[PDB]
């Protein structure tokens, strides 16, 4: 019901850069062709972020709780589906009522309860010997769902279970904010084709859902799944292996950011108004090629 | 291009478009509006002719 | 037998301080210009007049159509709620949300709707409506307001500053009350924290006042947070119960399908005509636009900050809507002192 | 077509809603 | 706050500050009138009425 995972190796969290990532559509007004500004939370460019590996080669495995703030972006790197999904609580205890959204093998369940949460919840498919499939088989979550306000199931789709390689095949973007009890969740699912690193580019985020949760959110984990296979050694607490897959969180800041809108109407270039004086030049000019000459600033 | 720039500052409204606020709230609640944006308007263009 | 008409009259008074001339200031040009200068006397010149406006001749209300109907029978009126602490959380969309049936169903004390207009309801689109139902005592009915003291509206509720919705109280004493003491009904009064604007707590938990710890013991300094109420139909009018329902909705934001009993009619262009969509209403002429909005938008502005591109909430298409108002109009005149005639000319 | 010489001219040579004068017309700026 | 939990009152009106800024604020020659009237006659007690 209730257990922790043991052998593994621990790594230092290597921290890495990004490239222009952490641009949504705060505002639901289309644009084109027309220079705006706004006041959001967005993401610092070129700034610093955290990396957490997980390759199977001692092998590679870490389930941390981050706290949450005001907006928290998520960029999974994954090609044979290994984070699941994600748990927003503050205390873990029974005591306040925390949202679990989980991407089942068959439906995606979002139920907003108070969870009894283990000291390490995760899922586990195993690797049949007399049959090669895989199927679903550990939850070590939660131990029993009391008071229930919410619960979302979606509709059944396809889904292999099955590992495979040849370098990151999908990059997943989302995007968590917490307004007025309102859970904003926004998503963007993208076929890439990279060995590692950060994905180089620009993409602004659509909405996804507003779920009305309608309670306080100060700690995240990601759930995560394993793979057994038939030959694991001892019990199936200790034989499991890491996986094939990158994650990276980032914390959102309320920074001004100038936006160039092209004529399709979407969000092709963003510039953080508060980094550098010349970037606050930029934005104050309404500009992005100042030629020569001195200028005043704040 | 200030010129154009100026009308979509609200001037301490909630919009600058008067039909999205006489639809919302009545004449008598958007009338402080409308003559705040009527004197932040007329002070525009007084500085542009200026 | 002549039928008078709204016109902007120019008199003169003499002095003996009656009417001797007038001039019908909204016919000719000329009399446009006189009111224009404030004199009789006009110089040989040119002088600019308003803008060709083109008058309205049909006015659409595009909706989308709707199918159901809110109920209203088990929120206005219903037996059975909740505390407060706990309210009951309702999503009302996908039907027709009408205000007009609180005068002809149950007696309602207070009504107020904050942010909007009580006489708009019919009209707006709303989005996202919810419904917070709960039941409090008659005297913690004035702290239930966006911005309030008390252990009602720290503890138990929360309302936004600014907070754009419906908030609407009955009394309902013949209903949660009773003779040997109504005890169904709890709220919270010790706790160390606010709460969030639309925020939900069900905590149960032994609170820890003063410097004792309590850690479930139920003793000195360490009384309940949920204490019990005390209807019955023996006290007076400030103890009564009270069934307080919030309506929490958007105004203009994402495209939903609720709105109210407004529907679609017809769709007309290529002439100046009114068109209402979303509640927003707006005055031009609509064109075939080329370029398509976003899944997640409906309106679109510009540098000007104007509705620029609208969305049918019919066919998922998108119409660009242009001023009607275009030509500029001037007025040639050799002066009074020669002879009397004008000529019009269109820049 | 115009009475201009070589320098003349090159001195002179040398000198909805998404147009501009378009949308300048919509607020009464007239040229 | 040691108001709410031992009493109940009908009517708390706080003119030129609001209730919930009356906890970073100082008070300055605190002086307490109390009285009995009718309960129509609460509605006279505010700055300028008739």
């Amino acid at each position: 019901q209730c257990v922790n995972l043991t052998t593994r190796t621990q790594l230092p969290p290597a921290y890495t850069n990004s490239f222009t990532r952490g641009v949504y559509y705060p505002d639901k007004v289309f644009r084109s062709s027309v220079l705006h500004s706004t006041q959001d939370l967005f993401l610092p460019f070129f700034s610093n972020v955290t990396w957490f590996h997980a390759i199977h080669v001692t092998k590679r495995f870490d389930n941390p709780v981050l706290p949450f703030n005001d907006g928290v972006y998520f960029a999974s790197t994954e090609k044979s589906n290994i984070i699941r999904g994600w748990i927003f609580g503050t205390t873990l205890d029974s005591k306040t009522q925390s949202l679990l959204i989980v991407n089942n093998a068959t439906n995606v369940v979002i139920k907003v309860c108070e969870f009894q949460f283990c000291n390490d919840p995760f899922l586990g498919v195993y690797y049949h010997k007399n049959n090669k499939s895989w199927m679903e088989s550990e939850f070590r979550v939660y131990s029993s769902a009391n008071n229930c306000t919410f619960e979302y199931v979606s509709q059944p789709f396809l889904m292999d279970l099955e590992g495979k390689q040849g370098n990151f095949k999908n990059l997943r973007e989302f995007v968590f904010k917490n307004i007025d009890g309102y859970f904003k969740i926004y998503s963007k699912h993208t076929p890439i084709n990279l060995v590692r690193d950060l994905p180089q580019g620009f993409s602004a985020l659509e909405p996804l859902v507003d779920l009305p949760i309608g309670i306080n959110i100060t700690r995240f984990q990601t759930l995560l799944a394993l793979h057994r296979s038939y030959l694991t050694p001892g019990d199936s607490s200790s034989g499991w292996t890491a996986g094939a897959a990158a994650y990276y969180v980032g914390y959102l800041q309320p920074r001004t950011f100038l936006l160039k809108y092209n004529e399709n109407g979407t969000i092709t270039d963003a510039v953080d108004c508060a980094l550098d004086p010349l970037s606050e030049t930029k934005c104050t000019l309404k500009s992005f090629t100042v030629e020569k000459g001195i200028y005043q600033t704040s | 291009n200030t010129l154009v720039k100026q009308l979509s500052s609200n001037f301490g409204a909630i919009s600058s478009v008067l039909n999205d606020i006489l639809s919302r709230l009545d004449p008598p609640e958007a009338e402080v509006q409308i003559d705040r944006l009527i004197t932040g308007r007329l002070q525009s263009l007084q500085t542009y002719v200026t | 037998v002549g039928y008078l008409q709204p016109r902007t009259f120019l008199l003169k008074y003499n002095e003996n301080g009656t009417i001797t001339d007038a001039v019908d200031c909204a016919l000719d040009p000329l009399s446009e210009t006189k009111c224009t200068l404030k004199s009789f006397t006009v110089e040989k010149g040119i002088y600019q007049t308003s803008n060709f406006r083109v008058q309205p001749t049909e006015s659409i209300v595009r909706f989308p159509n709707i199918t159901n109907l809110c109920p209203f029978g088990e929120v206005f009126n219903a037996t059975r709620f909740a505390s407060v602490y706990a309210w009951n959380r309702k999503r009302i969309s996908n039907c027709v949300a009408d205000y007009s049936v609180l005068y002809n169903s149950a007696s309602f004390s207070t009504f107020k709707c904050y942010g909007v207009s009580p006489t708009k309801l019919n009209d707006l689109c709303f989005t996202n409506v919810y419904a917070d139902s709960f039941v409090i005592r008659g005297d913690e009915v004035r702290q239930i307001a966006p911005g309030q003291t008390g252990k009602i509206a720290d503890y138990n509720y929360k309302l936004p500053d600014d907070f754009t919705g419906c908030v609407i109280a009955w009394n309902s004493n013949n209903l949660d009350s009773k003779v040997g003491g109504n005890y169904n009904y709890l709220y919270r009064l010790f706790r160390k924290s606010n709460l969030k604007p639309f925020e939900r707590d069900i905590s149960t938990e032994i609170y820890q006042a003063g410097s004792t710890p309590c850690n479930g013991v139920e003793g000195f300094n360490c009384y309940f947070p949920l204490q019990s109420y005390g209807f019955q139909p023996t006290n007076g009018v400030g103890y009564q119960p009270y069934r307080v329902v919030v309506l929490s909705f958007e105004l203009l934001h994402a495209p939903a399908t609720v709105c109210g009993p407004k529907k679609s009619t017809n769709l007309v262009k290529n002439k100046c005509v009114n068109f209402n969509f979303n509640g927003l209403t707006g005055t031009g002429v609509l064109t075939e636009s080329n370029k398509k909005f976003l899944p997640f938008q409906q309106f679109g502005r510009d540098i000007a900050d104007t509705t620029d591109a609208v969305r049918d909430p019919q066919t998922l298409e998108i119409l660009d809507i242009t001023p009607c108002s275009f030509g500029g109009v001037s007025v040639i005149t050799p002066g009074t002192n020669t002879s009397n005639q004008v000529a019009v000319l269109y820049q | 077509p115009s009475k201009r010489s070589f320098i003349e001219d090159l001195l002179f040579n040398k000198v909805a809603a998404r147009d501009l004068i378009c949308a300048q017309k919509f607020n009464g700026l007239t040229v």
